[PDB]
């Protein structure tokens, strides 16, 4: 899972 | 709540400086021997006797009942948890995995089921890693799962546990396209409201399908998902995270129209702002990603 789908 | 209530009655009796024998001469509705033992709080006082106490005290049902209560101080611990984004940031992950244990080591009985269910979908979806060395949604969660596909309308829960589906299904071939491509278009045309939570949950969904979808090089409804991702941006002001559209806008322009001369000013815009915000590990991510691909 790529960084910018973290958000959280 | 017996002993509370009890107490309440009491307490307020004193500041009255009213008496038992006064509250009743004739003693029929009330008998003293009951009130004495509803003020002990061995006895549950039946909703008559808070009527007429009540009613004697001058003081509606209401507004001493309303005053249990959720401290402010959760809130400002939750604010921590979901308007900070870590980008998947080694440290900045396990401080607030370390909020989770310290929130629910101080919270963990008042808490309304929802608010608690909150909490454990997002604690997984911080400490997740890949699809292969973690569990299904649904293994998880079957019965939500079942529910969340078949609703009109989610809630900000609801945004979670699919924002979680999502995470199993990143660099992951052999899917079902038709409950992807259904949640999809649930996801995009549920309605901007004035709660930050479900923005910002619904803002974690958008930027995880679009992440799916340029992995898988799939680009359907691409410009629809942009369009309610600067929606929701317009609606909720964070433009803490407008830098996270630029990326996408990026690899699209790359992958998509093999364009390279808007693919780099797309990365340089997400890199200044990530500049302007002071964010170092979020620069130093962003940048990174531009080599990655090709770029200087």
């Amino acid at each position: 899972v790529p960084f910018f789908m973290i958000y959280y | 709540i017996k002993d509370s209530i009890g107490l309440r009655i009491k307490t307020e009796r004193e500041c009255q400086q009213m008496s038992r024998e006064v509250l009743c001469l004739d003693g029929a509705e009330l008998t003293v021997r009951q009130l004495i033992r509803i003020e002990k709080g061995e006895s549950l006082p039946s909703l008559d006797k808070l009527s007429y106490i009540a009613k004697r005290l001058g003081k509606s049902m209401a507004d001493l009942l309303d005053h249990i209560e959720i401290p402010d101080t959760y809130y400002e611990m939750k604010n921590r948890l979901i308007k900070f984004p870590t980008y998947g940031d080694k440290e900045r992950v396990k401080q607030k995995l370390d909020l989770i244990e310290d929130v629910y080591n101080q919270f963990f009985d008042i808490l309304p089921e929802e608010e608690l269910l909150t909490l454990d979908i997002l604690e997984n979806i911080l400490s997740f890693t890949s699809w292969e060395e973690r569990p299904k949604v649904e293994e998880i969660y079957e019965d939500l799962f079942e529910q969340v596909k078949r609703k009109k309308k989610f809630s900000t829960n609801d945004l979670l546990v699919i924002d979680y589906y999502f995470y199993h299904l990143y660099g992951r071939k052999q899917y079902d396209k038709k409950i992807f491509d259904r949640i999809v278009d649930r996801v995009l045309k549920q309605n901007i409201p004035t709660d930050d939570a479900y923005n910002i949950a619904l803002f974690n969904d958008l930027m995880a399908i679009a992440g799916l979808k340029i992995s898988l090089e799939s680009f359907k409804d691409f410009l629809t998902v942009i369009d309610k991702l600067l929606a929701v941006i317009e609606k909720s002001q964070f433009h803490s995270y407008k830098p996270g559209v630029y990326i996408l806008e990026a690899k699209y322009e790359l992958i998509h129209n093999g364009n390279k001369k808007k693919a780099t000013e797309n990365y340089d815009k997400a890199i200044m702002f990530a500049s302007v915000l002071e964010d170092s590990v979020l620069e130093e991510k962003t940048r990174a990603e531009k080599a990655a691909d090709g770029l200087g």
